[PDB]
């Protein structure tokens, strides 16, 4: 905004000063400095999404085990216990991850990441809902089991 | 709307705040003004009063004092105190 | 004229209050296996 | 609800049943309403001490519900103890052990849930109106 | 402040803070008199009345001579039994105030209610 | 002319409208109501429906106040001559 | 206007989850008090789901409580969090 | 007499409140009331309304203060002591103990000169 | 046997953190033990998620021997502001708020 | 009641000069007009707004009493 409102010229009693040449260089320099923060923020934001997708990916693999044997019966219960804690915790951590993605996109001119990142976020939300439904079905099946 | 004077300070005659707490708050505000004037560095005196309320009363107290202002707020039962000292009105509601 | 309070007002009278005794058990079972209490913070 | 007449024609005043100390109005936000709700009318009743206790009299309606809860828990415990005793040969498992044994990782799942809370912050803001100056103007026909 | 002077004429009031000043005084007095929390015997019931008599004198000492003080002290044994006590008193609104302090020990609960009415 | 204001609201987190709504609501409410007490009630009511309860806003031409507010829920701006302060606590 | 609540995480049947949401909408409008809303949900659920039930409504809170499998549902309404579990 | 506190008048006012809430009095009465957490809160407020209204109907120019305590079906030791600071000629304080089947309650009335 | 004063104290030895009890339907010995653990746990992780603090507290009460009243599994919910009504085992519910922390702590067993 | 305080004399004296100048009346009191009399006689400031500014900033003001003297005591410190 300062660069936006900086006077385009100054004057004294007998001299004029052009202020536009410095301003053009400063605007490019300011954008590059802001770009570095957005790129650094993008790395931090992207890691949370990868960890969240892998966490959700990990829970799906635990649910996938057949658990035919008695030893396997406990493992499904352990994942269900993990799902409860993770389910409550993920909603709390979901808000910050969503805010970071929105803030980073607004401050970064370049595409994030674009369609691949949007698709990944949508897929993660759908996967979490599917996992909760799968866990309830698994529990009824397991009571008969 | 009926203002009343107590302990040298003009405040609502029916006191929203508790009688014990209200008297203490009025005395503390008068002592603070005696030391720091409202006209110069007025922001500092308001901050000092807010910290003082947390030490002797339930936390998250909200303090707003101005010569002329209008406000409506939601406060806990017996946690709202409004009084006028000279030409300045001080309103504090505990949340 | 208007109200005044010069007349002495120094007398205090105290009356005792009590409940007649009965067997403590009174055909009742102390507590319950599960107790329900509502607490507001 | 009576009015007492003050002597020598003083401004009239009356006493009221309502307790003055109790808050003038109580307001509770309603999610369904979606806006703050204020109720001028209040209970206006003061209790020095309030005590709630788990004391029940014989053949009470509440007592019958308590008996059903004990019987249902006992029936599950009895079935669990009998089934384990029936399944095993000469099972010596204690009733307390069977109750502990009845609980299972699949049988009981514990999940910890918390609500995100914004960190409380303290900020001081001071507003002071634009400076005003005194101006004196004299106008004459010649000027 | 002619109206303020006029307000003194209809009722002097002498509205000294009574909401917590009496409550702070009664709370301090109750802890010392209560002594051991465990004692709750039949002989102690007679002793409970003695505590109430001492409490009324202290209220007069704490800037309450002009006001008339009514104080009720209830001593009971709590074994999980539930009892709620509510007191309602008709007084000139904002001309009178009352202080109530409740102290509960592991096996003994003591509640003191003090009522002050302006008189002249 | 609102030369200096304090802005503490989330950006690009889908809560961007809260800052926009506060500026728009203050201009519309202040002109029609034309009362300091009324402006605080109207601004608080509109914000309460959209973003939930526990919102306190005080409007005064000249005033000094210190308060504790939830992070990213406090915005201070000047609507014309009048100054309006709105924040969420609890 | 109050929109249908969104559940962050739950362990309930398709028929059962609809009943909890239906009960939740009626309870919020009926009682202004937060404690009253929690009290209404537990009593209504007692007839449908039996003697053991628990209901907690907190604007901001975090806790883990053991619950019977398929009897735990947590749903958050706009600006409010309600948690109910069985045994 | 006409404007003088009477112990007998105060007792009848408390009796009317107890009868009004649940008393059909001795014979030709079929009332069985059991103390409940929800019911006890309603009873204290309702009993206070009747005692104040009952006292007020025949009431003189006297400041009236009423305190109501409900015992949880006895089974504990509770003693209530009442101390009143008032001119003896001007006012008198009466405490009444009531036995009402399952729930036992105590009503205290304070008289202040006006 | 102790610094400054010999043989310490029966009262001097045990110090309790400041707290407010909304309701205390539990044995005094059990409540005192829970309050000391809760104060230490909050001190260990100040300005931390309530759920994380609750999980550690639930483990500590369950782990200690002779602190089990039986019936329902021990479960504690901690929230700065919350309203609830839960059926609980008789004399198994403790409710308290730490004055410095200013966060209400609820511990009870439901069957 | 002083307590070991040197302080400047040049200014401390000036105040007394202008003070007794208008206060020569020996009324024992000071008004809001007298304070300006001095600056009005010599022409220190352009308008009363100046003196009123600093003075007003001090704390408050009224009609007339004696504390008005502060105007001079502080006036010397606004010369800069």
């Amino acid at each position: 905004e300062e660069i936006e409102k900086i006077v385009p010229t100054y004057k004294i009693g007998a001299m004029e000063l052009m202020t536009h040449n410095i301003c053009t260089s400063l605007s490019t320099w300011a954008k590059e400095w802001k770009l570095q923060y957005s790129q650094d923020l993008h790395k931090r934001a992207r890691q949370l999404l990868d960890s969240l997708t892998e966490q959700t990916k990990m829970l799906s693999t635990k649910l996938s085990k057949p658990v035919k044997d008695i030893d396997s019966l406990g493992y499904v219960m352990e994942t269900l216990e993990q799902i409860r804690k993770e389910q409550a915790e993920i909603d709390m951590k979901f808000n910050p991850v969503q805010e970071m993605y929105s803030l980073l996109d607004n401050y970064l001119p370049g595409g994030i990441t674009d369609k691949d990142e949007m698709d990944a976020r949508s897929l993660l939300r759908r996967n979490w809902d599917i996992l909760i439904q799968q866990a309830e079905i698994k529990g009824k099946e397991y009571q008969h089991k | 709307q009926q203002y009343k004077t107590f302990m040298g300070a003009r405040v609502l005659w029916p006191p929203e705040c508790a009688d014990d707490i209200l008297e203490g708050a009025i005395r503390e505000t008068q002592d603070a003004l005696k030391k720091f004037e409202i006209a110069r560095e007025g922001q500092k005196i308001a901050e000092h009063l807010k910290k003082y309320m947390d030490d002797h009363f339930d936390p998250y107290w909200h303090v707003f004092f101005g010569k002329n202002f209008g406000c409506q707020a939601v406060h806990n039962k017996n946690r709202f105190i409004y009084f006028y000292i000279e030409k300045t009105a001080f309103l504090m509601y505990q949340t | 004229k208007e109200f005044n309070n010069p007349i002495n007002f120094q007398d205090t009278e105290t009356r005792y209050g009590g409940i007649q005794n009965q067997v403590v058990n009174i055909n009742q079972y102390v507590q319950r296996n599960p107790n329900f209490i509502d607490l507001d913070n | 609800l009576t009015a007492q007449e003050l002597n020598e024609d003083m401004p009239s005043k009356m006493l009221e049943p309502k307790n003055p100390q109790a808050p003038k109005n109580i307001t509770v936000y309603d999610y369904y309403t979606r806006k703050f709700k204020t109720d001028e009318l209040v209970d206006q009743m003061i209790v020095h001490f309030s005590m709630d206790g788990d004391y029940i009299w014989k053949e009470s309606n509440e007592y019958k519900t308590q008996e059903e809860i004990r019987d249902t828990k006992k029936a599950l415990i009895k079935e669990a103890m009998r089934k384990q005793e029936s399944e095993e040969p000469g099972a010596n498992h204690d009733e307390e052990a069977i109750k502990q044994t009845l609980r299972n990782k699949f049988n009981y799942n514990t999940r910890e849930c918390q609500t995100i809370n914004p960190s409380i912050r303290e900020r001081g803001v001071s507003t002071e109106p634009p400076p005003s100056d005194t101006i004196c103007g004299n106008i004459t026909q010649w000027e | 402040r002619k109206r303020e002077a006029s307000l003194i004429t209809l009722n002097y009031i002498k509205n000294r803070f009574y909401p917590s000043k009496i409550q702070k005084i009664i709370k301090e007095l109750f802890e010392d008199r209560l002594k051991g929390v465990e004692y709750d015997p039949n002989n102690a019931n007679q002793l409970s009345e003695r505590l109430v008599l001492e409490l009324r004198e202290k209220i007069k000492r704490g800037k309450v001579p002009r006001y008339k003080i009514g104080v009720q002290v209830v001593f009971g044994e709590i074994k999980g039994q539930g009892l709620r006590i509510a007191s309602k008193c008709l007084w000139d609104v904002q001309n009178d105030n009352y202080a109530s302090y409740t102290y509960t020990s592991e096996k003994v609960y003591c509640t003191g209610i003090v009522f002050g009415c302006y008189f002249e | 002319h609102a030369n200096e204001q304090i802005i503490d609201m989330p950006e690009n987190s889908e809560m961007k409208s809260m800052k926009n709504d506060a500026f728009s609501q203050a201009k519309f409410a202040v002109e029609n109501y034309k009362f300091e007490n009324k402006i605080s009630s109207h601004i608080k009511k509109f914000f309460d429906e959209k973003y939930g309860p526990n919102w306190h806003c005080v409007v005064g031409k000249h005033f000094n106040a210190y308060v504790s507010y939830d992070s990213k829920n406090f915005i201070f701006f000047y609507e014309g001559q009048l100054a309006i302060l709105l924040y969420r606590k609890g | 206007m109050n929109h249908e609540p969104e559940v962050k995480a739950t362990d309930m049947e398709e028929d059962m989850i609809k009943r909890v949401k239906e009960i939740a909408i009626n309870a919020v409008k009926e009682y202004k008090q937060e404690k009253q809303i929690a009290h209404y949900i537990k009593y209504e659920f007692d007839k449908i789901d039996g003697y053991g039930w628990n209901c907690i409504v907190g604007r901001n809170f975090g806790s883990h409580i053991i619950h019977q499998t398929k009897k735990y549902i947590f749903f958050k309404i706009n600006e409010l969090c309600l948690l109910l579990w069985k045994a | 007499t006409d404007k003088e506190y009477i112990s007998e008048e105060v007792q009848k006012a408390i009796d009317d409140s107890v009868k009004q809430v649940f008393g059909i009095k001795d014979d030709s009465s079929q009332v069985t009331i059991t103390y409940n957490k929800d019911k006890v809160n309603l009873w204290t407020q309702q009993i206070i309304d009747y005692t104040i209204r009952g006292l007020n109907k025949l009431g003189k120019h006297f400041k009236y203060c009423v305190t109501a305590i409900l015992q949880q079906t006895n089974h504990a030791g509770i003693s209530v002591q009442i101390t009143a600071y008032q001119d003896t000629n001007t006012d008198g304080s009466l405490i009444q103990c009531y036995e009402i089947n399952d729930i036992y309650a105590i009503v205290s009335v304070f008289a202040m000169a006006v | 046997m102790s610094d400054s004063d010999s043989d310490e104290g029966r009262v001097v030895e045990e110090p309790l953190p400041p707290h407010i009890i909304r309701f205390n339907d539990m044995a005094q010995h059990l409540l005192k033990k829970v309050i000391r653990q809760a104060d230490v746990l909050i001190k260990e992780n100040p300005q931390g998620l309530e759920k994380d603090i609750a999980l550690n507290l639930v483990k500590f009460v369950k782990s200690q021997p002779e602190f089990k009243i039986g019936d329902g599994e021990w479960q504690c919910i901690i929230g700065k502001n919350f309203g609830c009504s839960l059926t609980f085992d008789a004399n198994v519910l403790a409710f308290f708020d730490l004055l410095p922390s200013r966060k209400s702590i609820l511990l009870f067993k439901s069957g | 009641m002083a307590s070991e305080v040197m302080n400047l004399s040049e200014e401390d004296i000036q105040f007394c000069q202008k003070a007794f100048s208008d206060y020569d009346e020996d009324g024992l009191g000071a008004i809001k007009v007298s304070d300006l009399k001095l600056a009005l006689e010599n022409i220190g400031c352009s308008l009363s707004e100046n003196d009123l500014f600093k003075m007003i900033s001090e704390v408050d003001e009224k009609n007339t009493g004696l504390i008005k003297f502060s105007d001079f005591l502080n006036i010397y410190y606004k010369q800069k």
